[PDB]
């Protein structure tokens, strides 16, 4: 079942060269490459990188057939953070995921004047100040590293997973969700007040005897011990036929 | 005032509280060195290392029994004596730290003319001067005689004299 | 709008010196580290407040806001007129609001 | 204080005889670790057996302060201090802790300053009317569980002692014996104010021989 | 007083309305969208002033693509904006 | 009337508590979110094939991502922002107990311990904590000193004339006997046992002298983040390189942004060998490196087990050996400025592999002096002096896109997000802020410049449109489920 689905509904482009990875990624869930509303740009403010970014962006979308008047939303997030190098990316990512919860699109507010030579990139538009819309269905997040490292995400709204399960899943789900957020909230203000947030781990969830016996069973789980509260490896749940 | 060798209780409790970066109390003596560093298996055989040059004959399992034990195992065959790896911390002490001109000679001629402590009582206010690194560097020789001043009082506390 | 541009510059106009750099900078050639503009309208509305100072109270800020007001309005529209005439612009005025 | 009482032997001075037994008898250093221990049998004794129940029990089922909505920690505050039989709070102090309580939960979930909905603790002399005011302007009182700040000022509430004790074991902590024995006496001559208006929840003082 | 504070080096020049256009444009379409103006607003026809004032051909495309793919069906809002927008194209298309 | 007649007409104000969310992603009901989908997509997709981000945090000039997000979209901070921005500098904390007799519960001043009110934060600190945020000059103390105005050197100069003697100890003095050879003449003293040491003509001194450097300015973590107020220990502190505590800090921030408190937890629904780390840095710990080659030259009293706190996949061992305690993939990347872009790939790659089931991913990079000093001479980062020049303050030198760009702004922190199996976390309850449609890298082409950007990830968009007239029925999604 799992490799008909991987098949049809995960990896159906992987093989066919009339689909671009980039095409197939989005076809995955129905989007289009219109669907694509933000351009999380490394943007690093270096004359080479910002013209080079922006070109190669307005090449992909010119490929794709990406319609005309339909440009990417240029954000830039280093104007704010600045170039933290190796953490780069992840910090483009994290704003890339806020904008897809919240709709907003934060805008260069060191933009005072946008190079002339951008212009010439119908696909890309550069704004200034946030933006709320009606939603973002996709972020696109690129990095260039010294190195010829170059790199590209695509993250999707979460909301297109949600039409691939039941309602009762959902409802399910939904609810774990719901009660898991409540003790989340718990957690983060008691340790936030009682500077306990990072609480180091004294022992492993399995002895030293048990270990080896741990590691060599695929199906051993953690319960909670009754005494200590703490979740544990216990010796009946490995190579248990339950 | 009356010349008394350093006990190994002293020179032990320093060698251990120096190389963790903690005060001289901030470690109790009725402990064992695996309590004080049960983590890192790497610092643990470098101070069994560095007592082993300081004292020179080592016990078996030595990280296994209190500090106190310890102290009066070395403390019969130990004569007073700094012998290698303190006098190159006393050194290095002198050194790294005190403003020019500040040697440990001048060091040891100051709590002799200052406070009469003579040369086994010197070894051992030097030895409180190297628990309680002031870590920067005495800029001017005043700070370094009040430094000095501040470490004999704390290794007449310890020992139980008067000044 | 379309074709519009809006440079703009730090400026003291009771600096006779930052009067005639500055009319310098926007007649220069852009070679030269200048706009290579040709000033078709010059709005001097820059001023500082005055609250009682009665003829008796005359001072430093008063004789400073004059140059602001008066003296330097009149250098930089000698500035201009300098400038046009040296490049034989003569039929291009500047209005002066 | 540690001096002998002679009360009558009801399901609730028997679990008072065995906490004196196993728990109030222990040092210091060993309480907290033998409350954390027996947590789960101590609650469900306070809750079936004893005139001062565990506070946070949400319909039967034992909670703490932590795993409590605003809404229900209201409720459950009305629920022990209110008396619906003569429809009235049984001491006015425990209204103002009722008012303070909800006072809190209108400056946590307020945005902005505003004017509070309960004006007077007045008020609250009709207590549901007064909550569902409350969690009805801040509905989000009703689905977050106290933060922690709130857990620790509710405890402090609990202490104060210009105040009558409340009729309840809000945490099991080095206090719990204090939490337990104090204010003891007024329950038999007031039942109305008691959980399941149960006389064997209660103390009842009374001599071995004069009860012949 | 007379301390200069002029230098070249600090000029800064402001000329990219070409991008502004299509900022100003979208923040329109979306302050309609939420209803923060209305059809009631002067905020509506001094916006529409100022996009007319910059058209040309790739402001007049991303406009014909933003209006011509709004649901009118989603909401009042969303016609508001179709009707609007239908209506500031053909007034940009005028003044190109 | 007296003062009962006007005292009942006066009303009770209620000032706003900060509660801090931690912002989860809004479930809509079923029938709504079944709207966005096409039909057929349900039962198509192999959701153990769906990475999705169920977690995310970072440590940066903004504080916590909560804090950055409120000053990168709105500009400014609520109530909550400016409550978390002073806990994280250190400049409220909480009390509990007795203060000055009364009974006082909530935030105080950190230094003077005066109680201070949710709603007088914003008045009492923002100032200070807009100041000591983002983009700003580097401040010494935050860099062991460090100060661009004046970076130290040594100079090399041959001694014309003898010097006075120095007394030295018998080893120290040995050491420079050895050293210079027969341009120093050690002597012992007989009273005491030192040894006097005198450098001769033609030995070789090394002078201190300072040079005036032009990048002056940073992004920095705000002055008085500390790991401690996160509740990293003394004894971590002290072992660790900082940029180990932005990671650690980082890991259990967005563990809690997925939920799990308790990372034993995923034990509960995993094998300890599926839980992945593919978290990278460009350089590592830095503040090590330093140690080793600077710090260890100067006969400075550096810890002995320096090298292993340099090394790049440490940042990853020490979350592994203090939280996670995982037997599972360890694919550490070294990216540059795409390391967590690479992470991502490398961290969907291993999941497809299923060779894990959850990954952390992300990147950490610190600033130090000598990293600065380099990118200078590279002339990849901005002037700052130039930027005076042009009036500029810091908060306006990174402008990216912009006519008057000159190069980037250097900065320091992490940032984690934790990736999982789409069907592993509905089957944990954990939100679900993304889906990783995609994750690739590309390398560019034969050239001679190492820090060129090139074209090379165009390549994601390849695609043969000699044979476009007809559309393929692969693309789509009713062919692709009939075929299901
Ligand atoms: N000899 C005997 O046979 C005998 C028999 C019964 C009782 N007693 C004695 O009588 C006293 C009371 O007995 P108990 O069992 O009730 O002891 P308890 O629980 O220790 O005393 C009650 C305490 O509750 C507080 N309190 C109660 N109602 C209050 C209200 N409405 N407002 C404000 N505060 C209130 C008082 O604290 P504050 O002082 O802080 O206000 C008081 O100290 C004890 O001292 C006890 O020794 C003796």
């Amino acid at each position: 079942l799992r490799a008909a689905q991987q098949q049809w509904g995960n990896d159906f482009y992987k093989r066919d060269p009339r689909i671009a990875p980039l095409r197939g990624a989005l076809a995955t869930y129905g989007l289009t490459i219109d669907d694509l509303g933000v351009a999380s740009f490394h943007g690093t403010s270096t004359k080479a990188n910002d013209k080079n970014e922006s070109a190669t962006i307005n090449e992909m979308m010119k490929h794709l057939g990406r319609s005309e008047g339909n440009p990417v939303i240029g954000v830039f997030q280093k104007f704010l953070t600045g170039h933290p190098k190796g953490a780069a990316g992840a910090w483009m990512m994290n704003g890339a995921l806020q904008i897809l919860n919240s709709g907003i699109i934060p805008g260069n507010r060191n933009a005072d004047n946008v190079d002339k030579i951008l212009e010439q990139f119908e696909y890309v538009l550069y704004p200034s100040k946030t933006l709320k819309t009606d939603g973002v269905r996709a972020v696109s997040i690129t990095s260039f590293g010294f190195g010829q490292k170059g790199g590209q995400a695509i993250v999707v709204h979460p909301d297109y997973l949600y039409g691939a399960i039941t309602e009762d899943r959902y409802n399910e789900y939904v609810a774990k969700v719901s009660a898991r957020e409540k003790s989340a909230y718990k957690f983060f203000h008691n340790g936030m007040i009682y500077n306990k947030l990072f609480v180091s781990k004294e022992h492993a969830p399995y002895t030293d005897e048990l270990e080896e016996d741990v590691y060599l069973d695929p199906l051993a789980r953690v319960s909670k011990d009754k005494k200590s509260g703490s979740l544990t490896f216990n010796s009946k749940n490995i190579q248990s036929k339950d | 005032i009356a010349d008394e060798p350093v006990k190994a209780s002293l020179l032990l409790h320093v060698l251990v509280a120096h190389k963790l970066k903690k005060s001289l109390d901030s470690i109790p003596m009725s402990k064992t060195i695996k309590d004080l560093v049960g983590g890192k298996s790497t610092v643990q055989n470098e101070i069994l290392g560095d007592l082993g040059k300081e004292f020179g004959t080592t016990p078996e399992k030595p990280e296994e029994t209190p500090l106190e034990e310890l102290a009066e195992t070395f403390q019969d065959t130990f004569s007073g004596a700094l012998g290698k790896q303190s006098s190159s911390l006393l050194s290095r002490l002198i050194s790294s730290k005190m403003p020019g001109g500040f040697t440990i000679t001048v060091a040891r001629k100051y709590l002799q003319t200052r406070w009469g402590l003579p040369s086994g009582r010197q070894d051992g206010v030097l030895l409180v001067a190297l628990s309680n690194e002031p870590a920067a560097r005495l800029g001017s020789e005043a700070d370094a005689k009040a430094f000095l001043d501040s470490m004999a009082q704390k290794y007449a506390s310890i020992v139980g004299v008067d000044l | 709008a379309k074709g519009s541009t809006l440079i703009v510059v730090p400026f003291n106009q009771g600096s006779k010196q930052d009067v005639e750099a500055l009319i310098e900078f926007i007649y220069d050639t852009e070679k030269n580290g200048g706009l290579g503009w040709d000033l078709d309208a010059i709005i001097p509305f820059a001023a500082i407040p005055e609250q009682g100072i009665e003829l008796e109270h005359i001072d430093s800020k008063s004789e400073f806001a004059h140059r602001i007001m008066l003296t330097n309005i009149l250098r930089m529209m000698g500035c201009v007129k300098k400038q046009k005439s040296a490049r034989g612009i003569e039929t291009r005025p500047a209005q002066v609001i | 204080m540690g001096e002998p009482i002679h009360k009558i032997a009801t399901r609730g001075v028997m679990l008072w005889k065995e906490f004196d037994e196993t728990i109030f008898n222990l040092p210091k250093n060993k309480l907290v670790p033998t409350l954390e221990a027996k947590r789960d049998y101590i609650i469900s004794r306070l809750n079936a057996d004893f005139q001062k129940p565990w506070f946070a029990t949400v319909n039967g089922q034992a909670r703490d302060l932590a795993t409590m909505t605003y809404e229900e920690v209201a409720k459950r505050l009305v629920e022990l201090m209110f008396i619906r039989s003569t429809n009235s709070w049984f001491d006015v102090t425990w209204r103002t802790f009722t008012g303070d309580f909800l006072r809190r939960v209108e400056e946590r979930f307020t945005k902005s300053k505003t004017l509070s909905l309960i004006q007077s603790y007045s008020l609250l002399d009709k207590p549901d009317e007064a909550i569902e005011k409350v969690f009805n302007a801040y509905p989000a009182a009703r689905e977050q569980f106290l933060n922690a700040q709130d857990i620790d000022h509710f405890l402090s509430m609990c202490q104060n002692p210009m105040q009558k004790p409340v009729p309840f074991v809000p945490v099991l902590d080095r206090r719990f014996e204090i939490f337990f024995k104090k204010d003891s006496l007024w329950q038999s001559e007031h039942l109305e104010a008691v959980v399941d208006q149960d006389v064997q929840r209660t103390c009842i003082l009374h001599g071995p021989v004069a009860a012949q | 007083g007379v301390a200069t504070s002029f230098s070249r080096k600090k000029a800064r020049t402001f000329d990219s309305s070409w991008n502004w256009a299509k900022q100003s444009l979208l923040s329109l379409y979306f302050e309609i969208i939420h209803g923060v103006l209305k059809n009631v607003d002067r905020e509506v026809v001094s916006e529409a002033i100022n996009i007319m004032n910059r058209s040309n051909d790739a402001l007049i495309k991303f406009m014909e693509y933003h209006i011509s793919n709004t649901d009118e069906t989603k909401g009042e809002n969303y016609q508001l904006v179709k009707t609007l927008g239908e209506q500031l194209i053909e007034n940009c298309k005028q003044v190109l | 009337n007296g003062n009962s007649a006007d005292a009942a007409y006066a009303q009770v104000e209620i000032q706003p508590r900060a509660n801090i969310q931690l912002d989860f992603p809004e479930l809509k009901p079923y029938k709504q979110v079944k709207q966005i989908a096409p039909a057929e997509l349900e039962g198509l997709l192999d959701l153990e094939r769906v990475i999705v981000v169920t977690g995310f945090a970072e440590v940066g000039p903004w504080g916590s991502a909560r804090t950055r997000w409120e000053m990168e979209a709105f500009g400014e901070f609520s109530l909550e922002g400016c409550v978390e921005m002073a806990w994280i500098m250190g400049f409220i904390s909480y009390h509990n107990g007795n203060l000055k007799g009364r009974p006082y519960t909530g935030w105080v001043d950190s230094k003077t311990k005066e109680p201070v009110d949710d709603k007088d934060v914003k008045a009492k600190y923002e100032t200070s904590i807009l100041e000591h945020s983002g983009i700003r000059l580097i401040e010494p103390e935050l860099f062991n000193g460090y100060n661009p105005e004046k970076k130290e050197m040594i100079q090399e100069v041959i001694v014309e004339e003898d010097l006075e003697p120095f007394e030295a100890s018998k080893e120290t003095a040995e050491q420079f006997k050895h050293q210079h050879g027969d341009k120093v003449d050690i002597f012992e003293i007989p009273e005491t046992g030192e040894y006097s040491v005198k450098l001769l003509k033609g030995a070789t001194l090394y002078i201190p002298k300072a040079l005036r450097f032009d990048r002056l300015v940073a992004g920095q973590i705000p002055t008085g983040w500390n790991a401690k107020t996160y509740g990293i220990s003394d004894d971590i502190i002290s072992q660790v390189d900082p940029i180990t505590l932005f990671v650690l800090v980082s890991v259990v921030e967005a563990f809690i942004a997925s939920g799990i408190t308790d990372p034993y937890e995923m034990y509960k629904y995993v094998h300890v060998s599926e839980v992945g780390n593919c978290s990278g840095s460009g350089m590592g710990g830095v503040s090590a490196l330093r140690g080793m080659f600077k710090d260890r030259f100067k006969d400075e009293p550096v810890q002995n087990d320096i090298l292993q706190e340099s090394f790049i996949n440490t940042m990853s061992a020490w979350v592994n050996m203090l939280l996670i305690s995982s037997s599972g993939p360890i694919k550490t990347p070294v990216g540059a400025c795409a390391t967590s872009v690479e992470s991502v790939d490398i961290g969907v790659e291993t999941i497809l592999s299923g060779k894990a089931r959850i990954c952390i991913v992300g990147g950490y990079d610190d600033f130090q002096e000598e990293g600065s000093f380099e990118f200078g001479n590279m002339k990849a980062t901005s002037n700052t002096l130039e930027e005076f020049e042009h009036g500029r303050t810091p908060a306006e030198m990174s402008r990216p896109a912009t006519t008057t760009r000159n190069g980037f702004m250097e900065a320091q922190g992490a940032g984690i997000q934790i990736i999982m199996q789409a069907d592993l976390a509905l089957k944990m309850g954990v939100p679900i802020y993304g889906i990783v449609a995609m994750a690739a890298t590309a390398t560019d082409k034969i050239g001679r410049s190492v820090p060129a950007p090139g074209k090379g990830i165009l390549t994601t968009a390849r695609e043969h449109h000699s044979s476009v007239k007809y559309a393929s029925p692969n693309l789509n999604m009713k062919y692709r489920k009939r075929q299901l």
